[PDB]
Parts: C-alpha cells; sequence; structure tokens
C-alpha cells in the first residue's frame, strides 16, 4: 500500500492569509492525486483533482501544484467558508489511500482557561465508582497540558479529555479532564488535584481538593 | 448531478454482520459506468478506504487488511449497492460514506478532463455490546471556597447511559449562555458519560435556582436535578 | 467600444419540430422483417436535463406514419397470391346439425357450387363450410362480398404474427422521448430525453381491449384529446396485464381445390369430433380490480359524487360493435357483454366467458372495396394474450345528468398506434448557429 | 486514476444548459450528423440525411469556417438584432432560447456572412496579386 | 472518406502529416526498406491489423489539437 503523510497536522491563519499543505507519498504516483475538503459534520467535496485541475464551481483562490512525490496545495486567500479538514486521497495504484487530514481554525487573542475542580458528592462515592471533574473554560489556543497528581504524585490513566468544538461566538474551547475511580481507590487517597498548563497562564494553575 | 443517500442500522452487535446500504439517484441515462465505493472515518481518526465495485461489471476491489471481512454487492435494476463487514469488533465503530466516482468524456477516448467524485452525507456506526438503560444524574457543586472569585462554575455529571444520545438544559432552557455539554465518552463499563457545566455569576449563588434537565429518550428517562452549593 | 462580432457555432445543440421519414429497425410475415435495418444490442439512452419540451399525442405524424406503413405492407403482403375472382356462385347450402351445441345453430353452413376447373371448358360440383356471417341469401346464397368487390385468399405460407417494430429517423433527426409518469399526453413534458429511435411496438390489430401491448408503470392513465367532449375516444392505459385466454376448439380440416392452372381454393372440408363455439375467458377478479382502477382515473375527471356505468356498445358494424381481433390467423370477433356491465358508486377460479364469432371474410382497414379471405387454420387454435388497455367513448348525456355512460369503441386503428406512440415525437437537429462575441477573425 | 468511472456526455446534452456552458459540448453533436415499402423509404432517408449535410457543410464553406467549431468572423454585429448583453446571454439562456429569440434574422447575418467572406477572398488575391 | 479525413484535420490535403508517433511493433521496417522495396497493396496487408487502433489515435489527437487551438484562442 502507498502510504501518504500530510503537513502540517493543524494549522492557525486569519482570513485573508495564505495557507500551504503539502502531501507526499511513498513513491511515485505520477499526478494522480486529488484534494479533498470536508466540513464538520458534512460530507467531503472535491477541490482539486490531478493535483493541478479546479473542479467546477470551486472558487479559483485554490490551486494546487507539484508532481511526483511531493504535491502541494495553495489557499491565496483564506475565507471564513474556507475553516474545514482538507486531506489528500491517491488513486495511481489500489488501495485507495487517504491523507491525515489538516484541521484548519479561525484566529484568535490568546485567553486562558477558568479552572476548576469537582469533588464527588457522597451518593457518587456509595455507587461504588466516581469521577473527578477538572473543568477548563472558555481558553484559546486549543494547546493545552492537564495532568493529575494524587497525594502530591503524579499518575496516568483513568482520566479522560472531552473538547467541546471552537464556539461559534467567542472562537474559545472549553475542556473536561474526569478522572473515574473506584470508590475503593479513591478512599485510598486523600488529596485530588488537576494541574492545568496553557499559552495563556504564566505559571501553570493547581486546583486541589482534600477528601 | 448524481446523488447518494446512505442507510443501516445504527447499532451492531460484536461479532455480527453489519449491513450497509447505499442508494444512487442519478446517471443522465447514457450508458455510464460509475464506481461506487465505501470509506470510513473513525472518530479521531482519518478516512480509510474499505472497498469498491464498478457499476457495470463484477470487478470489485477490497482493501487487503480487510479483504477476508468485506463483501460488496450491487443492484444495477434497482440503482443500489451494499457493503457487508464480518467479525464486526469495537475498532469498528466510524462514520461510513458511500461515494462514486466517474470521469467525464466527449466520446470513447476523447477525455474532456473533469470528473464528479461525489460522496453521501453517511451515517454513524456504533459497535456496542451493552443494553438500554437511564442515566445517573450527580450534581457538580461550586465549592465553598471558591466563592471568593467573580465567576461561579457548577454542572451535572450524566453517567452509565446507553446508546447516545443524552439532552442537557439549564432552568428548563432559559439558561443557555455559558452552557457546555461535552461530547459522550464510552467508558470502560460499556455505557456513556458526560457532563454539563455552565458558569455564573457568583453574585448570583443563593439568590438563583439552578437546576439541570437531562433527558434520554431510548429509556424514556427525564431527570431534573438542582444543583447548589454545600453550606458547611 | 463593445466591437461585438458575429461567431458561428456548429453542433449547437438545438432541434426544431419536423415531419421526416422514419424506417425500421428490428432483430414469411405480412410485416418485413427481412428487409429491416438490425437493431442496436445496447440502446443508446440520453437524459435532456435541464429541458422541457411540449408534446402532443393526438397530432403526432408518427402514428400517421406508421398507419401508412401497415397498409402498405398489408396490401404487398396479399398481392402475390389467388384472387378469388370465380367463387362468386350462387351456393346452394344445408344447416350443419351434426355433433353441434345448441349455441352453434345454424351458425355453419355446408355449402355445395360448381367451381372452374383447370380446364377451361370443364366444371366440378365441390362443398365448403361457411361461417353465416360470410353468406347471405338471394337455400340460395351468395358471399357477402361479392356485391361489393372481389376479395383476395390471404397467401397461406404468410403469417399474422405481430413482430416488434423500431420506427429510426435518419441522421440529422432525434426522436424525443417523455419519461415523465403520470403524464397527460399534451402539455410540456418536465423529463424529456432523446433517443435514436423507439422501443420495439408489435403491430396489433384489436378494438375495445389493447392487446399484447405496453402499460403504465405508475397506475392506470386516462387520455384523451378533449376530456369534456363527448365526440372524443378516450384511451385507458392499465398497470397490470390482464390475461385473456382465447379459444375456437373446432378441429377444421382444410382442403385444396383446383380453380384454375396454378390456383388453389382453401376450404373448411368437416371438423373432427364435436363443434363448439369460440370463445374467450377473462379472469373475473382481476377484470373487477382493473375496471376500479379505471373508475378511480375516471372520476378525477368527472367528479367524485357521480356514478359512473360500464355498458355495451351503442351499434355499428360488427368490427366496432364486439372486440375484433386476429389470433393465430383466425379472425375473431368476442361479444363483450360480460365485460362493459356494470355500475359503481362512491362509497375465485370462475372467470367470465365471451362468446366469439369467426370470420373469414375480412375487411380489415376502414375501406369499401378491398375485402379478404382467411384460409381455414387447420386443428384446435387457441392463444392467450395481454390487455394492457381500454377504448372507450362517452355518452352524450347532459350537464344536468348525474351519471356518465361508457361504451367501449375503436374502429380506427390510429388510435392503436397512439397508445404505443404517446411518449415520443420527432425533431430535426439545427446545429449551425450565430452569436456575438468580441472575436475579431 | 484506478478507481473512477466513464460519464461520456451524451447528444443534445447541453440543450437546457446556457449557452457559456453549451459551447464547450460542440463535438458530441457535431461528430455523428451524418450517421420492399422499408426499403424504399430507408434509400430516401439516407438521400435526406446525405443532402442535410452537404447543404450545412457548404454554408460553413461558404462563410470560410469550413473544418470548424467555432469561428471568428469580421462581420460587426448589429445592435438592432439583439440588445442584451454579452453577460447576459452567455449566463442566463440557452441555445435554443437563441434560436428563438433571432429566428428572424439569420438570413440576413448569413447573407452578410458569405458577402464578408467573398470580399476577404477579394481582399487575399489583392494581396497575393504584390 | 473525406469526413474520416476532416476528423483528422485533413481536409482537401492528398498528403497530410500528423503527430501520432510511429510505434514500432505496427512495423519494425525502416523507410528505405518500405518506401523503395515494396508496393502499397502489400504495405496495407501487413497493418491490416493495426489500422483501426491508429485512426483511433489520429481522431484523438486531432480532438487534442482542436481543444489546444480553441483554448489559446479563447485568450
Ligand atoms: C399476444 O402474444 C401472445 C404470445 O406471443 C400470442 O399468443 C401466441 O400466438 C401464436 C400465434 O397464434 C402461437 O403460436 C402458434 O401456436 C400453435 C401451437 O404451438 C401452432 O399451431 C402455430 O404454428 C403454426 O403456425 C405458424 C404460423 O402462425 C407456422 O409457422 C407453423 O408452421 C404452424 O403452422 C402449421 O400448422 C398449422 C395448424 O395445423 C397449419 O395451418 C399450417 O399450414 C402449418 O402446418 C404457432 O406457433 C403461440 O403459441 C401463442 N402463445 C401463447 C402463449 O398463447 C397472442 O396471439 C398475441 N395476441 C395478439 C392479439 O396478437
Ligand atoms: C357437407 O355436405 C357434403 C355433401 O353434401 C357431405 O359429404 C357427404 O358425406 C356423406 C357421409 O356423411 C357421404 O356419404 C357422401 O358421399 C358425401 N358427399 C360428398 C359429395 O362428398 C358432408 O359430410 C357434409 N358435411 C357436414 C359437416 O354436414
Ligand atoms: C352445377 O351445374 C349443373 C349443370 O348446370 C347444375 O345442374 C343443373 O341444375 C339445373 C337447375 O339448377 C337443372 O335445370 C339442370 O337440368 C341441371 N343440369 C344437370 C346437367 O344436372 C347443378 O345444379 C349445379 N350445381 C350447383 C351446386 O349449383
Ligand atoms: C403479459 O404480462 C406479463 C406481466 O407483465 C408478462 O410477463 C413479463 O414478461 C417479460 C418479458 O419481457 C419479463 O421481463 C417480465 O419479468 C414478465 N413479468 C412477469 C410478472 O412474469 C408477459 O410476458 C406478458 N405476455 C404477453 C404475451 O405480452
Ligand atoms: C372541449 O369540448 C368542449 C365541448 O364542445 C368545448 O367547449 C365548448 O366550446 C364551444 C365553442 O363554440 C362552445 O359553444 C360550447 O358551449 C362549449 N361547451 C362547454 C361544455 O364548455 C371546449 O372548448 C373543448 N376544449 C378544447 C381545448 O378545445
Ligand atoms: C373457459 O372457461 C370455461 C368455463 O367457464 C372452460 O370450460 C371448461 O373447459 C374444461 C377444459 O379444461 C372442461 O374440462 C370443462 O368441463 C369445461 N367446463 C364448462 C362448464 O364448459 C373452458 O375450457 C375455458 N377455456 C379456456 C380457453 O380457458
Ligand atoms: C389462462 O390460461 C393459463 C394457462 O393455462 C391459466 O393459468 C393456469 O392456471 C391453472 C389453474 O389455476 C394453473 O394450474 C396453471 O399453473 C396456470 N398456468 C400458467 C402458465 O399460469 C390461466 O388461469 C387462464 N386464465 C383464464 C382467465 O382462464
Ligand atoms: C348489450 O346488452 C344488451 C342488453 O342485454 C343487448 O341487447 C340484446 O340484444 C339482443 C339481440 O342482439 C336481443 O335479443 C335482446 O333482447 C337484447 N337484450 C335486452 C335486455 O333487451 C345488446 O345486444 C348488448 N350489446 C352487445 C354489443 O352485445
Ligand atoms: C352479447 O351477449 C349478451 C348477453 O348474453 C346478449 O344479450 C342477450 O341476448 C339474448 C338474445 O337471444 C337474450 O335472450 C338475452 O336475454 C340477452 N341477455 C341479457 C343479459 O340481456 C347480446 O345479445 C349479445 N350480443 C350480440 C350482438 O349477440
Ligand atoms: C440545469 O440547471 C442547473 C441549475 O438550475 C445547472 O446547474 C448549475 O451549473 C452551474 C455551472 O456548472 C453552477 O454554477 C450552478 O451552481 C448549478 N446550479 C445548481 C442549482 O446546482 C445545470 O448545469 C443545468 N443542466 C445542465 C445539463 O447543464
Ligand atoms: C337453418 O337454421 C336457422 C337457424 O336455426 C333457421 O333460421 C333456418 O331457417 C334454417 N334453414 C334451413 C333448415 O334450411
Ligand atoms: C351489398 O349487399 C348487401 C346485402 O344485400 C347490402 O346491405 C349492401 O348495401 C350491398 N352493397 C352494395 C355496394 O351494393
Ligand atoms: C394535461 O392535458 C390536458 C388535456 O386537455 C389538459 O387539460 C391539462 O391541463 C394538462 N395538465 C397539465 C398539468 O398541464
Ligand atoms: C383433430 O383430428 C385429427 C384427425 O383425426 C386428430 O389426429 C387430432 O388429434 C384431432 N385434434 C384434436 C385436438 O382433437
Ligand atoms: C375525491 O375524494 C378523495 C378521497 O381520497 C379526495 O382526496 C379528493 O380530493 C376528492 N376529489 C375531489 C375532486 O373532490
Ligand atoms: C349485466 O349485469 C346485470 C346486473 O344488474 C345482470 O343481471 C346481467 O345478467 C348482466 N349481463 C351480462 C351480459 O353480463
Amino acid at each position: 500500500d502507498i502510504q501518504m503523510t500530510q503537513s502540517p497536522s493543524r494549522l492557525s491563519a486569519s482570513v485573508g492569509d495564505r495557507v500551504t499543505v503539502t502531501c507526499r507519498a511513498s513513491q511515485d504516483i505520477d499526478k494522480d492525486l486529488s484534494w479533498f475538503q470536508q466540513k464538520p459534520g458534512k460530507a467531503p467535496t472535491l477541490l482539486i483533482f490531478t493535483a493541478s485541475s479546479l473542479q467546477t464551481g470551486v472558487p479559483s483562490r485554490f490551486s494546487g501544484s507539484g508532481s511526483g512525490t511531493e504535491f502541494t496545495l495553495t489557499i491565496s486567500s483564506l475565507q471564513p467558508e474556507d475553516f474545514a479538514t482538507y486531506f489528500c486521497q491517491q488513486d495511481y495504484s489500489f488501495p485507495l489511500t487517504f491523507g491525515g487530514g489538516t484541521k484548519v481554525d479561525l484566529k484568535r487573542t490568546v485567553a486562558a482557561p477558568s479552572v476548576f475542580i469537582f469533588p464527588p458528592s457522597e451518593d457518587q462515592v456509595k455507587s461504588g465508582t466516581v469521577s473527578v471533574v477538572c473543568l477548563l473554560n472558555n481558553f484559546y489556543p486549543r494547546e493545552a497540558s492537564v495532568k493529575w497528581k494524587v497525594d502530591g504524585a503524579l499518575k496516568t490513566g483513568n482520566s479522560q479529555e472531552s473538547v467541546t468544538e471552537q464556539d461559534s461566538k467567542d472562537n474559545t474551547y472549553s475542556l473536561s479532564s474526569t478522572l473515574t475511580l473506584s470508590s475503593t481507590e479513591y478512599q485510598s487517597h486523600k488529596v485530588y488535584a488537576c494541574e492545568v498548563t496553557h499559552q495563556g497562564l504564566s505559571s501553570p494553575v493547581t486546583k486541589s481538593f482534600n477528601r | 448531478q448524481v446523488q447518494l443517500q446512505v442507510s443501516g442500522p445504527g447499532v451492531v452487535k460484536a461479532s455480527e454482520t453489519l449491513s450497509l446500504t447505499c442508494d444512487v439517484s442519478s446517471a443522465s441515462n447514457t450508458r455510464d459506468y460509475f464506481y461506487w465505493s465505501w470509506v470510513r472515518q473513525s472518530p479521531g481518526k482519518g478516512l480509510e478506504w474499505i472497498g469498491g465495485v464498478y457499476s457495470n461489471s463484477d470487478t470489485s476491489n477490497k482493501n487487503p487488511s480487510l479483504e477476508s471481512r468485506v463483501t460488496i454487492s450491487k443492484d444495477t435494476s434497482k440503482n443500489r449497492f451494499f457493503l457487508r463487514l464480518n467479525s464486526v469488533t469495537a475498532a469498528d465503530t466510524a462514520v461510513y460514506y458511500c461515494s462514486s466516482r466517474a470521469k467525464i468524456y466527449f466520446a470513447v477516448g476523447y477525455d474532456s478532463g473533469g470528473r464528479i467524485d461525489v460522496w453521501g452525507p453517511g451515517v454513524l456506526v456504533t459497535v456496542a455490546t451493552a443494553s438500554t438503560k437511564g442515566p445517573s444524574v450527580f450534581p457538580l457543586a461550586p465549592s465553598s471556597r471558591s466563592t471568593s472569585e467573580s465567576t461561579a462554575a457548577l454542572g451535572c455529571l450524566v453517567k452509565d447511559y446507553f446508546p447516545e444520545p443524552v439532552t442537557v438544559s439549564w432552568n428548563s432552557g432559559s439558561l443557555t449562555s455559558g452552557v457546555h455539554t461535552f461530547p459522550a465518552v464510552l467508558q470502560s463499563s460499556g455505557l456513556y458519560s458526560l457532563s454539563s457545566v455552565v458558569t455564573v455569576p457568583s453574585s448570583s449563588l443563593g439568590t438563583q435556582t439552578y437546576v439541570c434537565n437531562v433527558n434520554h429518550k431510548p429509556s424514556n428517562t427525564k431527570v431534573d436535578k438542582r444543583v447548589e452549593i454545600k453550606t458547611c | 467600444a463593445e466591437n461585438l462580432w458575429v461567431t458561428v457555432y456548429y453542433g449547437v445543440p438545438v432541434w426544431k419540430d419536423a415531419e421526416t421519414t422514419l424506417f425500421c429497425a428490428s432483430d414469411h410475415n405480412v410485416w418485413a422483417t427481412h428487409a429491416c435495418v438490425p437493431t442496436d444490442p445496447n440502446p443508446q439512452e440520453i437524459h435532456l436535463e435541464n429541458v422541457t419540451e411540449e408534446f402532443n399525442m393526438w397530432k403526432n405524424n408518427m402514428v400517421e406514419q406508421m398507419h401508412t406503413d401497415i397498409i402498405s405492407l398489408w396490401d404487398q403482403s396479399l398481392k402475390p397470391c389467388v384472387k378469388l375472382t370465380p367463387l362468386c356462385v350462387t351456393l346452394q347450402c344445408t344447416n350443419v346439425t351434426n355433433n353441434i351445441t345448441d349455441d352453434m345453430r345454424g351458425e355453419l353452413k355446408n355449402c355445395s357450387f360448381n367451381m372452374t376447373t383447370e380446364l377451361r371448358d370443364k366444371k366440378q360440383k365441390v362443398y365448403s363450410l361457411f361461417y353465416r356471417l360470410d353468406v347471405v341469401q338471394i337455400k340460395e346464397y351468395r358471399l357477402i362480398n361479392c356485391n361489393t368487390s372481389a376479395c383476395t385468399q390471404a397467401c397461406p405460407k404468410v403469417s399474422f404474427e405481430p413482430i416488434p417494430i423500431h420506427y429510426c429517423a435518419p441522421a440529422g433527426f432525434a426522436i424525443l422521448k417523455c419519461k415523465d409518469k403520470k403524464f397527460n399526453g399534451t402539455g410540456p413534458c418536465p423529463s424529456v430525453s432523446t433517443v435514436q429511435c423507439t422501443h420495439g411496438i408489435k403491430p396489433v390489430v384489436s378494438t375495445q381491449l389493447l392487446l399484447n401491448g405496453s402499460l403504465a408503470e405508475e397506475e392506470v392513465m386516462i387520455r384523451s384529446e378533449n376530456i369534456t367532449n363527448n365526440a372524443k375516444n378516450i384511451l385507458v392505459q392499465f398497470n397490470t396485464p390482464v390475461q385473456i385466454n382465447c379459444t375456437r376448439p373446432n378441429n377444421n380440416t382444410r382442403k385444396s381445390i383446383r380453380i384454375g392452372p396454378g390456383q388453389a381454393f382453401y376450404a373448411t372440408g368437416d371438423i373432427i369430433g364435436d363443434i363448439r363455439q369460440a370463445h374467450c375467458n377473462v379472469s373475473k377478479a382481476t377484470w373487477n380490480e382493473t375496471l376500479g382502477k379505471v373508475v378511480k382515473q375516471l372520476r378525477k375527471h368527472f367528479g367524485n359524487n357521480t356514478i359512473i356505468r360500464f355498458a355495451n356498445s351503442s351499434g355499428g358494424d360488427l368490427e366496432v360493435t364486439t372486440h375484433s381481433f386476429n389470433c393465430g390467423g383466425e379472425f375473431f370477433y368476442c361479444n363483450t357483454s360480460g365485460l362493459f356491465n356494470s355500475t359503481w358508486i362512491s362509497n375465485s377460479n370462475d372467470s367470465i366467458t365471451l362468446p366469439c364469432r369467426i370470420k373469414q371474410i375480412i375487411n380489415m382497414w376502414q375501406r369499401i372495396g378491398q375485402c379478404m379471405y382467411a384460409p381455414p387454420i387447420q386443428g384446435v387454435i387457441r392463444c392467450v394474450s395481454n390487455i394492457t388497455g381500454l377504448i372507450l367513448t362517452r355518452d352524450g348525456g347532459s350537464t344536468n345528468s348525474t351519471t356518465e355512460t361508457f361504451r367501449p369503441g375503436g374502429g380506427d386503428m390510429r388510435d392503436n398506434w397512439r397508445s404505443e406512440l404517446y411518449k415520443y415525437k420527432v425533431v430535426k437537429i439545427e446545429p449551425l448557429g450565430v452569436a456575438p462575441t468580441r472575436c475579431k477573425r | 486514476a484506478v478507481g473512477i468511472g466513464a460519464v461520456f456526455l451524451g447528444f443534445l446534452g447541453a440543450a437546457g444548459s446556457t449557452m457559456g456552458a453549451a459551447s464547450m459540448t460542440l463535438t458530441v453533436q457535431a461528430r455523428n450528423l451524418l450517421s420492399t415499402v422499408w426499403g424504399i423509404k430507408q434509400l430516401q432517408a439516407r438521400v435526406l440525411a446525405v443532402e442535410r449535410y452537404l447543404r450545412d457543410q457548404q454554408l460553413l464553406g461558404i462563410w470560410g469556417c469550413s473544418g470548424k467549431l467555432i469561428c471568428c468572423t469580421n462581420v460587426p454585429w448589429n445592435s438592432s438584432w439583439s440588445n442584451r448583453n454579452l453577460s447576459e446571454i452567455w449566463d442566463n439562456m440557452t441555445w435554443l432560447q437563441w434560436d428563438k429569440e433571432i429566428s428572424n434574422y439569420t438570413q440576413i447575418i448569413y447573407g452578410l456572412l458569405e458577402e464578408s467572406q467573398n470580399q476577404q477572398e477579394k481582399n487575399e488575391q489583392d494581396l497575393l496579386a504584390l
């Protein structure tokens, strides 16, 4: 199978900026590779075929170049409607291998998260399993790091991160890091802390509680 | 312009046969042949090509990884095509898209340099192992010490329900500003869990009644849960 | 400033309504299949997307062309065989009364007569069996056609089996098909397509019932040039065919009489076994369901709360007053009285048997002075057909009347071809055009 | 392109399309404009097709546009024939509608075209005379 | 015959050159052995198998040429 690698995995650009994406194959596949765009919760739509030809109805601002192993997708003037995931699909030989996707998000200013931690209620403790929720509210950029410290010691696993999409109004993200444990393991320790590091925080923000 | 519509069971048990049916409504009657293909996207992953088949010939082509488990059939008289996946596992939970690929020609040999490469709206397929059940709702209360700040955060943990979806509102829908309901995540118990939070003025604590309303149609479970501070 | 100049575009996709000569395409017969172009095994259809065209089935030149072609073919097939001029003589006839049914009393006449021998100075006393519709009294009888014109004996080896015919235009001409369902036979057709030519249309001759035709797709279809006019025939296209089983079980025997040098007259000598009337069976439940669909579609154009009654034919010639058709060489005229006899008000293995009379002297088309004699078919004859349509006539009545009576109709074969060519028109291509452009030579 | 079908454009497919889009599919129309009671009428059908094609070819030739799909000509477009703008006709009208619009001006345009072709031939002769 | 010549752009020309390259497998003979040692009948007999494919190649080449000419004249 022919392997496709796409760069950059994620990028941030404002309206009117120039965007470039590089798709590279594992072997020469001639000019047979199409560039495709898919919006959130929508089917993909064809942007470019054979790496140089623009599909009917596509704005001319989009363009493609390159050949052989390396191909390039260029957006000369980014627009609000262009914010969608782009991928590169090969069709020189079977099997049809897709690209890794290129999510592009609207640019904005830095916003630090508001960090909270919610100790489980007693009713949750009697259920035999408990969930400690750490909330990061209204932050940008998406890059954030959440670490769980139990009795002062960093510990990995049993924590799940759930993230909402970029808000339509303020263009921020909110994230929930839920540490799920058994009641026995929960009562085997005293202090639980979530530590958040983000671009908008000069120092890490630790929110913690003692049982 | 060709239009594709896909259908099938939204939930399939493990080790069963997952059957998806995509129908096509076009051709311009010029005796074209399209290439009807299936592509999946797992949550948080890229697109992957399952296989495909011609619209006129029996020549069908499959991913070598999925060669032994996939069977693709077609009905040209009724203008539809079917995908069957055997030995479905938890890793197969994904959004499935059906596609038609074609190349525009003036005549047999006179290529014009155009295609369509259309994709259907797609359907989500989830490989579950549990049965229907309503959620348990636990209030996520603001800590008493967190009143020093100007903004307070409260919420509700909706845990241990199956299948999706669950709708969460605040104060019977009157509270919408600052509300964040996170996507559901499948738990080791085999059931779904999420949290719905909201940020409010900390001065409103004690004057505002905050209730999270959780609705789960599959078990017909509606739960209204108050959320208040914990006075010591 | 504009600097606009003429630019000539060739191959412009423009057509125009026109009339041309359509040749035949297909895969001894009256319809010359041997002299037809071989059809394409893969017909090439094209959807005319973004196109709307106005059709009018009641003024289509294709119907007239098909009628003329069929008449010409029938005239051609009847030329190279015997003409029965000497058959016109006084006939000494007796009633056939041996092994007959109560319903076939007097139908057959055993007629003895003198006949010309191969030698011009000799005569031979021969006998033949003639149907009562073919003989008229002067015990003395004569053929009905004698005082009208001589009859040409049908060529014996020529078959009357309908064969599908594709009417295909020359180059520079195309045929437009209206694929829109629920089509009304007149007006715009949103769903238009272009074809080289049409499907296989069997030239089936039938009155009061369209047999072996094309069925509707969605539901029963009512068509009329003017539904409000009582003088316009109504064409009904069924969605599901009705099986009709026609049979003449007389074991007829054919004998040859040398009526001249190289001239043979084929006569019915005797019937082996019992003699009983020919008939046609139609499923009762299927016919009732078909008439229910027909009344459902007819009430749309005449009111919802109006009585709809199906009655017998008003009157006229035997061709129009009875279901006249040709099966396996024999010419049947069936009394369709049990079919169109019922009333409708808004709210098993048995079948309807229609007796049928066989005729040998045939006046095929609406012409006087051109008659044909069909030689008898040896042995029992049986065939099965698909009633896929209907021809109806609305009684005069009045506006004040609260009931509409529909009777079977036919006679004119233009409607038979119209029912098959309703979704077809012919156009001529106009590939040359002139447009304004900023180009200069 | 491995997985891809062939959508062959059809005869008169772009009839309902705009003139600008329909002018790109002139080939599929132009390539196949020539290709007892049954045979006798097949003969005159063939004759009719042949003479129609030959008349079209002659009309193309006498305008100096022989063997061409789009032929730029030297005659100016009189505004009286149509006051519509280029963007109007080439993006909001089909070829059939244009034919209906200028059905009563075709003969004058053809006469001007052939006269201009004759003038061009005379000019070429004069140029070759030097 | 006239239209077959025309769809190659060879209208009105007794001898017309075309852009289709001569593939070797059609004939491995050199120009001297073809144009000075055998007649046209033997040539047609030899290339009877490769006639329709060559005609299609010329047809598509002329189609591409006219498309390119139209595109160039558009600007
Ligand atoms: C609607 O379509 C249906 C289905 O196609 C039609 O029903 C078919 O009708 C045909 C024609 O009648 C019938 O075929 C005949 O069946 C008989 C039984 O097999 C045969 O007797 C007969 O063959 C004789 O006739 C042929 C010419 O018609 C000759 O080519 C052939 O050699 C036979 O002729 C010999 O025998 C006769 C009789 O002894 C003698 O006079 C001759 O000299 C010669 O010796 C045909 O094959 C089909 O069987 C019918 N099919 C069904 C399912 O019923 C129906 O008629 C159509 N309806 C209308 C209105 O057109
Ligand atoms: C029709 O009439 C002829 C002659 O009148 C009948 O033929 C006769 O048949 C009898 C037996 O019934 C023979 O004895 C005679 O010799 C026959 N005569 C001739 C002239 O052939 C014939 O049977 C009659 N047919 C019917 C159906 O009544
Ligand atoms: C056939 O012709 C013969 C001879 O003309 C007819 O027999 C004659 O019949 C008439 C009465 O019609 C008699 O007056 C003659 O005397 C008869 N002549 C002979 C020689 O018999 C005979 O009737 C004719 N047959 C038919 C059936 O018409
Ligand atoms: C009478 O009608 C039936 C039903 O439409 C015909 O049966 C069809 O025959 C066609 C032949 O082209 C087949 O493609 C269909 O599948 C058949 N349908 C069914 C339901 O059997 C039958 O052939 C018709 N008979 C005549 C004499 O016209
Ligand atoms: C359909 O026929 C009806 C009935 O003849 C036509 O309407 C009649 O038109 C004539 C014209 O002179 C009037 O005198 C009658 O009074 C009308 N009768 C009725 C009942 O309306 C009608 O015009 C015909 N339709 C078409 C489309 O020609
Ligand atoms: C038409 O239907 C009639 C009865 O309505 C059939 O008559 C029967 O024919 C069968 C032959 O299989 C005989 O066994 C029965 O005795 C007959 N019954 C009666 C009451 O006559 C007739 O055969 C049918 N004809 C066709 C062509 O189907
Ligand atoms: C017309 O004839 C056909 C063929 O004989 C009849 O269909 C048969 O019906 C019998 C009795 O139910 C079945 O046993 C046969 O299997 C059927 N054969 C076929 C080929 O369908 C049909 O019922 C007859 N119709 C009428 C109205 O008499
Ligand atoms: C339609 O039905 C009527 C009523 O039965 C038929 O009229 C009969 O005609 C015969 C002579 O053919 C008379 O002896 C009967 O007395 C009439 N019936 C009545 C009740 O008076 C009429 O013939 C039928 N039409 C057709 C075309 O068969
Ligand atoms: C068609 O059939 C009908 C129904 O049998 C015939 O009407 C019958 O006519 C006879 C004449 O002998 C009367 O005895 C019956 O009473 C009539 N039946 C009914 C129900 O009224 C009709 O005559 C036939 N048509 C022809 C032209 O013979
Ligand atoms: C018939 O009309 C539709 C729209 O009414 C045409 O589709 C348009 O095509 C143009 C050029 O490709 C696009 O810019 C438009 O956006 C399309 N419209 C829609 C609504 O999708 C269509 O092309 C026409 N049919 C044909 C055969 O050309
Ligand atoms: C023959 O039968 C018919 C009908 O029964 C009758 O009218 C006629 O008089 C009969 N002719 C005879 C016995 O000559
Ligand atoms: C022929 O005779 C019949 C019956 O005697 C009669 O009705 C018909 O009018 C006659 N026709 C001619 C043309 O004499
Ligand atoms: C269909 O044709 C009939 C024939 O008279 C006409 O009256 C009717 O308006 C037409 N229907 C439509 C929808 O055009
Ligand atoms: C008709 O009669 C002939 C001659 O006797 C016989 O062979 C044949 O079987 C008969 N047919 C029927 C259907 O009775
Ligand atoms: C006739 O009755 C049907 C009942 O389904 C109704 O839908 C329809 O509109 C009615 N037609 C008229 C003309 O009133
Ligand atoms: C016509 O239908 C009536 C029912 O009113 C019935 O009495 C009569 O016998 C029927 N006649 C025929 C020929 O079917």
